[PDB]
């Protein structure tokens, strides 16, 4: 089986065949899909967004940034 | 026995007036009582006082 | 969760004094109002998910691209997923009219959506249309003018309250865009 | 799965989103059983409280009341290991142990690590995450069509009857998981929800009394053929 | 078995708090609108019997299809379950008046119907014919009242979007 | 969870029929009886604290082993568990009360509470002591006989109602022993 | 914030169902014993100010050790954060009996409030004091109405029972 | 009443004569099986109150129907006399588990019992599930000698094959 | 969970009375005892794994049905369990001399025992035997008297402590019985 970390870094599935119980917004808001940065290359985009988080997985504001 | 085998009648051909339903008892509680006894429901509706003769030894 | 009466309480809160004349006059208008908000969410839930029904069947007869193949309709289990999320948004939009206020509308199921149907891809625009179609479809049923159901009330107008419920249909629609 | 009991008849699941006190005492009865926690406990979890007055994450709740002194102290001190395990599948899961070999992993489990090891291993079971989530107090489940028959017996015969406090009585399923024979139909009757019509198996009388099930008996079948009847052994 | 009073206490309970003004204005509420339920709930223990009858005659008089092949109602014994189907729903309809919520109604007749009914091979459009009958054979001065009869018609809406 | 109204229902339904002329009638009367029963209930909450405080301190002051070294109501803890048990089997009446039927206090509280304080060693007749004094002071409020309150209602027999609250009392009373 | 509205609508959306005929009931009795609360309600917001001077008033009538070593009120700074502290709770009395239910009263005033009290060497004796008082000074048909007036004492006395 | 010592004792004296051997080789055996007897009789004078209220818990939980109505166990006083009842009993099969023999049990519990349980409307079915239940949940091995709960099952097994 | 002190303080409480001179006598000769039963700790905590290794090796040389096909100790996983059972038994053993008094090794595995060894059909004489050799080996060890091991240790009189060990291995022995 998937590592306590690692289950909550990866991914949320599709309903009908990962999951039975049906999920609350709450937990696309706050978990969900949760990608870091590269190192940002010009004044302009550095102080806009933060980098890669450590021991966080943010969600589908991921999305957004 | 009285079955026939290859055979449909469709219902759905008739004219709209000429299907009509008739249910003996239009109720719940008289068509099963507490007891199993039934004179509808089930298999105990064989077993109605009357009806163990028959009129069909006339041919 | 805050109904029109906790509206009132938590604002003279902020403003720090008691309840006065004004607001409990407004609130008089409330309760003098009465059923026919009664009997308004009474005409909302009792075709409910008939109104679920034509509107999501309207929304991809609208747009048949939600069917094709890839769409986010293509599936019975995205349908499914579809004709339930309709039903729970009439369902907090019924809680918004009983209340009176639509923080339960806010804290519900409007907090959080937008980034749902962005994390899920579920297209925003035919969403508001099908929020939309239950805009009309509900205030036609709220002013007792369905082309297929004309159910007996005493007469008596009812603008404001249609315009009221218009205006949760809106939230729901401007917050999914 | 059809769930017969499922929202019929027990109460709903206490969800997060709505007022925070409810959600925590809910937890509290749910966790604890019919603890009945008084002013000192509760000054004493004072930091769970405000961790999940903040965030709503109720599993990382259960987690720190199940490491806390208060749950440690009664369960954990006054309470001998095979309780302990049970109880422990009671409190986090709200159903008991299927079989003889998952109260030998959790078992293993502890005796290999510890004790913070194991109340991970609850709280981090995939099983406990489709039931619950971060976002749900844990509750007692009516799911229908369970995996074992003998989980059913033993999750309701230890989800004890309305006012239950596991702190007078004593270990009913040690003996039930090792053995393999679920419990008493009685203990199992108590409990069960209102309007189950609790009890009226048990066909007792003078013509089929039946009343313990045994496994040495041999097994008859008999089936109607026109000429007569073929029993298979 | 939900109502008003099981609602609240419910709720206070699950509170652990004393019952408070507010399940005294519900239960208030209930003593309200009492009147009108219990006089729909007279009238229809009046009538059933011409009630069923006249739904299951226009349930199969429009699906006629039911009587003919059948994978349906096939015997006369079958029209007699049909019939009393139909004095259950409306057995509960009476029962979810007297309670005045929908609680018998949901807990006796909805709870896991779909499940038999599509295990039975039981078409649900000829239920939803046999309600859509009766609401329309409803009345506004001449039956009932006015007041009751639109709890009446409420009740029945109900049943139909429970089942459709 | 069944009040009067259920129980009506659940009793035509063993009977298998509609309810029928009788039932409603006594049902008339249980809506008929009303208000008495709100402001009862009103009664019996608004002084509920202060009947649990009077009923145990009776029942120590009564039988004074209790708070003797060994008894049940030595410690600090032990007496606070006293005083909340008191306070729950009030609000369970208080119940029974909203709802006319002991329905409510028979699945929640009373079944499986002989057993319960068997397994802890509480005496069973001191429990029914505080019961029996939480009778009848509860019925002396519900008539407004206080000797410390008496106040404001419009007049008006209450009898039966008085019989029922000490219906309960007496189920309670008689379960746990 | 607990009344009517958000005990039926918290209600059903715990259950995930639309709101039946039983919600519309308790909001129906909500809407019944309305006039009743907000005739009380304007009628406090009428006198306030002299309701909180007499009530701290009578409070130290009683309890005169306050103002004497004192561990308590030792100052007139100290007495006027006892006016404040009765012009307060006058204030969620006011509140509950606009919302009609305990709520604004319970999650403003009664939680949390007994660390407080027993952190600052606060009595509870004295506000107990004070709100008897006030209770009764009541008239039965003199200052506010029968029905109201009871609905009032109600609120009270749940502060009462929340202190003690 | 009836055991080993009075079984011989009396059928000497019926015979005429002094008791020879084989009187005192069946004393004997009285004397073997004495001590799982005794043991017998000290555990369920232990734990008589809690078998008494598993038995009567389970009776009414096999059985609801007594409590409604003209049936017995309806009120209070009637399943009080219920439990006084099965404590009669659980008595009776300790004092025939101190005798030994059946005797005390026979002529204080079974003699003219029918006449009893069919006049005062008794069904015996119901003390049947009772001691069905006694007899199935105990552990030879956890709480009793191996010989001792074979004799306490014995004498429980007598009660029912003479009750019906 | 009781040590000695607790015995003391449990015993006062139910006397009802104060600590007074005698038992305080018995445990200052608790607290002079002292380092011996510290040193005596560390001898059975550093020499325990051998211990368990070299009583369950003998219980299975004493009877070699254990280890025959179809007896209890016959898989690796039986005597990986039977390992780590004789590690627990010896766990709590050592707990019991730092509390000196036997309400941990009560509370924690003697209650419920012979149960679950019925329950797995486990030998109790075998169970036995290996507690007994767990006896002797760690009285031989408390005593510094071990054939393999003698360590340096200020010499002196531990008659006392040495029965206290025998008496929780004969508790645990009997307990089994
Ligand atoms: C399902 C897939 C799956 C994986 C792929 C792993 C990935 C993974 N590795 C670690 C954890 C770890 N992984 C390594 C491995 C490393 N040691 C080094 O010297 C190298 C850089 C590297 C091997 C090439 C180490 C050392 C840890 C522990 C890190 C630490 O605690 O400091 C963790 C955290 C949990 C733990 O401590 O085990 C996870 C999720 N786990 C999974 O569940
Ligand atoms: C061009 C260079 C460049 C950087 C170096 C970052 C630096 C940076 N980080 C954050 C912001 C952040 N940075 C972190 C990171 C941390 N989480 C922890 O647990 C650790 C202490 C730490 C990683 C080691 C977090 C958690 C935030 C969000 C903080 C918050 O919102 O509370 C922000 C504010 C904007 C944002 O929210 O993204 C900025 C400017 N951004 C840039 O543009
Ligand atoms: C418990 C359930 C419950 C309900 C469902 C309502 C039902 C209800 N509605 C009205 C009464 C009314 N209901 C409406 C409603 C409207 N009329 C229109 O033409 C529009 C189509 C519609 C918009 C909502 C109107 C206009 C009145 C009369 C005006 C009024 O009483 O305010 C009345 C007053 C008494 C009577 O008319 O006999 C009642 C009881 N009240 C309840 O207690
Ligand atoms: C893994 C295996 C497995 C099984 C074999 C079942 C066994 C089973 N059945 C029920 C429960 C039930 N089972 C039946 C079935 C019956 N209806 C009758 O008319 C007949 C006597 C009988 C079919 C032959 C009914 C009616 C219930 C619900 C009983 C009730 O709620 O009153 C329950 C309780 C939970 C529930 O309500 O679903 C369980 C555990 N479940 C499992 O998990
Ligand atoms: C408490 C409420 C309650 C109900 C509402 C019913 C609902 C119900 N109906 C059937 C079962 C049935 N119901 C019908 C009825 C129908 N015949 C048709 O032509 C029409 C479509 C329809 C009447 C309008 C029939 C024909 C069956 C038998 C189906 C079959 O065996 O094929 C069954 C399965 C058990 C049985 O065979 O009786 C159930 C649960 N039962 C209940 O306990
Ligand atoms: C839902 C209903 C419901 C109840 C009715 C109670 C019943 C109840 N009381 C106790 C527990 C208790 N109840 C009492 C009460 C008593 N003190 C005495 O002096 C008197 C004999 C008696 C009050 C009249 C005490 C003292 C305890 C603690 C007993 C102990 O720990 O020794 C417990 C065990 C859990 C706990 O410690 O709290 C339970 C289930 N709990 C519930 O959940
Ligand atoms: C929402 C909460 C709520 C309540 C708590 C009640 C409170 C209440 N009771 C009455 C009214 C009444 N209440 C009682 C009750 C009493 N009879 C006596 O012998 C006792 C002193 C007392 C029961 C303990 C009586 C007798 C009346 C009628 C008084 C009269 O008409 O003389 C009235 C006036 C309207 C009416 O006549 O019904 C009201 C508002 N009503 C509510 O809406
Ligand atoms: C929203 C509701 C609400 C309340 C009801 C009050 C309650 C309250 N009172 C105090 C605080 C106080 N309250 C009093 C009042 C008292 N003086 C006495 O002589 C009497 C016993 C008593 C008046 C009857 C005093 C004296 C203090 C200050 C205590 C101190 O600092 O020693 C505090 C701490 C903060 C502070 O110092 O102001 C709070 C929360 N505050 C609120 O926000
Ligand atoms: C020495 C042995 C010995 C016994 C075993 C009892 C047997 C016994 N029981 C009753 C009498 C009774 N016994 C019961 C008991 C029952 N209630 C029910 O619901 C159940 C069917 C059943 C418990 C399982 C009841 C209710 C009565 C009173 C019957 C009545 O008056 O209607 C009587 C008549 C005298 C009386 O009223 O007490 C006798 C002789 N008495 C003895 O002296
Ligand atoms: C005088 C005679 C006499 C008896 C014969 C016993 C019979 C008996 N056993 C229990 C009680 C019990 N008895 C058992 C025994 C069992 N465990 C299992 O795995 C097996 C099925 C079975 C052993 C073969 C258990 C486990 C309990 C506790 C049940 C529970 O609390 O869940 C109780 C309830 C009180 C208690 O908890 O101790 C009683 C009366 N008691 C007596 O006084
Ligand atoms: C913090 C850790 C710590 C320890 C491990 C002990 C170690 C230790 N033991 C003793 C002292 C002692 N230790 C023993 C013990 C022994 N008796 C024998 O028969 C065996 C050889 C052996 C037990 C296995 C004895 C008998 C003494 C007293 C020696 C003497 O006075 O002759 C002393 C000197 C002080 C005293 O008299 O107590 C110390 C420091 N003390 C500590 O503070
Ligand atoms: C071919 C694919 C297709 C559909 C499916 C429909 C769906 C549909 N229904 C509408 C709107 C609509 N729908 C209904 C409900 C409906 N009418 C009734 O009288 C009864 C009993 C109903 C349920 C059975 C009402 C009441 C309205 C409001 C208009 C009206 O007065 O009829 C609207 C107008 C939306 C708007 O105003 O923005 C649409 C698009 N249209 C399509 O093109
Ligand atoms: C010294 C240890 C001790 C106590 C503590 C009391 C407790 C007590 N209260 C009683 C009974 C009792 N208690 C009250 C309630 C009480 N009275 C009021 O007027 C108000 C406002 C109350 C709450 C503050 C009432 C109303 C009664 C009924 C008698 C009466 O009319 O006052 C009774 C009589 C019980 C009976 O009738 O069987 C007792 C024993 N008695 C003691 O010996
Ligand atoms: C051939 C199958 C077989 C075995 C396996 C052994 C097992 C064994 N060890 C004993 C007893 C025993 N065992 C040890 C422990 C052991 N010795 C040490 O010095 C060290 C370092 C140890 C762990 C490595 C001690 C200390 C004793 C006490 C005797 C002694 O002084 O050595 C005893 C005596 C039991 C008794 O007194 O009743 C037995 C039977 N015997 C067998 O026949």
């Amino acid at each position: 089986v998937v590592d306590p970390f690692q289950r909550k870094f990866q991914s949320i599935g599709k309903i009908g065949i990962d999951y039975s119980r049906p999920k609350k917004l709450a937990t696309y808001k706050r978990v969900g899909y949760s990608v870091g940065l590269d190192f940002p290359n010009a004044v302009s985009m550095a102080g806009h967004y933060s980098l890669t988080d450590c021991t966080r997985a943010g969600g589908a504001a991921k999305i957004l940034m | 026995i009285a079955n026939p085998d290859v055979s449909s009648v469709d219902y759905q051909l008739m004219p709209p007036g000429s299907v009509i339903v008739q249910p003996d008892e239009v109720s719940a509680a008289k068509m099963l009582p507490v007891s199993g006894m039934s004179k509808h429901i089930g298999k105990t509706k064989r077993l109605v006082e009357g009806d163990g003769l028959s009129d069909y030894s006339r041919l | 969760m805050l109904d029109a009466f906790s509206r009132v309480v938590v604002n003279s809160d902020s403003k720090a004094a008691y309840v006065g004349g004004s607001d409990l006059q407004s609130l008089k208008t409330f309760i003098s109002d009465g059923n026919k908000r009664l009997d308004a969410v009474n005409c909302i839930v009792s075709n409910a998910s008939c109104i679920v029904s034509d509107a999501i069947s309207g929304m991809i007869c609208e747009n048949p691209g939600l069917i094709a193949p890839g769409g986010n309709c293509y599936t019975n289990r995205r349908m499914a997923a579809c004709l339930r999320d309709g039903e729970i948004i009439l369902r907090y939009v019924s809680y918004a009219l009983l209340a009176g206020d639509s923080s339960v509308l806010d804290d519900r199921c409007l907090n959080g959506l937008k980034e749902t149907y962005i994390a899920l891809g579920v297209p925003t625009a035919s969403t508001s249309r099908a929020v939309s179609i239950m805009k009309a479809a509900s205030t036609a049923f709220i002013m007792n003018t369905a082309s297929g159901r004309k159910i007996e009330i005493a007469a008596g107008d009812c603008q404001a309250l249609q315009s009221e419920a218009a205006a949760y249909f809106d939230k729901v629609g401007s917050a999914v865009d | 799965a059809f769930s017969s009991i499922d929202r019929i008849l027990t109460a709903d699941p206490v969800a997060f989103p709505n007022g925070t006190e409810s959600v925590i005492r809910a937890t509290y009865i749910q966790v604890f059983g019919n603890a009945h926690v008084m002013d000192s406990e509760r000054e004493e979890l004072a930091t769970a409280e405000s961790n999940v007055c903040r965030t709503g994450n109720v599993r990382e709740f259960v987690r720190a009341i199940v490491l806390s002194e208060n749950y440690k102290s009664r369960f954990f001190y006054s309470v001998s290991q095979y309780r302990f395990i049970e109880l422990m599948f009671k409190h986090i899961l709200g159903r008991a142990p299927e079989s003889r070999a998952e109260y030998a992993e959790a078992m293993a489990v502890y005796n290999t690590k510890g004790y913070e090891p194991l109340v991970s291993w609850f709280v981090d079971s995939l099983e406990y995450n489709e039931n619950f989530g971060s976002w749900i107090v844990p509750y007692g489940i009516y799911q229908g069509c369970y995996s074992s028959n003998e989980l059913f017996n033993r999750s309701v015969a230890m989800r004890l009857a309305p006012g239950c406090s596991d702190k007078g009585r004593s270990a009913m399923l040690q003996y039930c998981v090792l053995s393999g024979d679920s419990p008493n139909w009685l203990s199992i009757s108590k409990a069960l929800p209102a309007g189950t019509e609790k009890g009226t198996g048990l066909c007792i009388g003078g013509h089929w009394q039946s009343s313990q099930r045994n496994k040495q008996a041999p097994v008859k079948g008999k089936s109607k053929i026109p000429g007569g009847v073929i029993v298979t052994e | 078995m939900k109502s008003v009073i099981t609602t609240t206490i419910s709720a206070a309970d699950a509170a652990g708090r004393f019952p408070s003004s507010s399940d005294l204005e519900s239960i208030q509420g209930n003593i309200q609108r009492a009147s009108a339920r219990l006089e729909a709930a007279e009238k229809l223990s009046g009538n059933h019997e011409a009630v069923v009858k006249e739904a299951g005659d226009a349930c199969f008089a429009k699906y006629s299809y039911l009587k003919n092949s059948g994978e349906a109602g096939d015997s006369q014994e079958k029209i007699n379950k049909c019939y009393r189907d139909v004095d259950h729903y409306m057995r509960l309809i009476n029962y979810s008046l007297v309670v005045g919520g929908t609680g018998p109604l949901d807990e006796w007749g909805i709870a896991g119907s779909r499940e038999v009914y599509r295990t039975l091979n039981l078409p649900g459009s000829a239920y939803i014919a046999s309600f859509t009958f009766t609401r329309d054979r409803l009345c506004v001065p001449r039956d009932m009242s006015s007041q009751a009869g639109v709890e009446f018609v409420a009740a029945l809406d109900y049943v139909i979007n429970s089942l459709s």
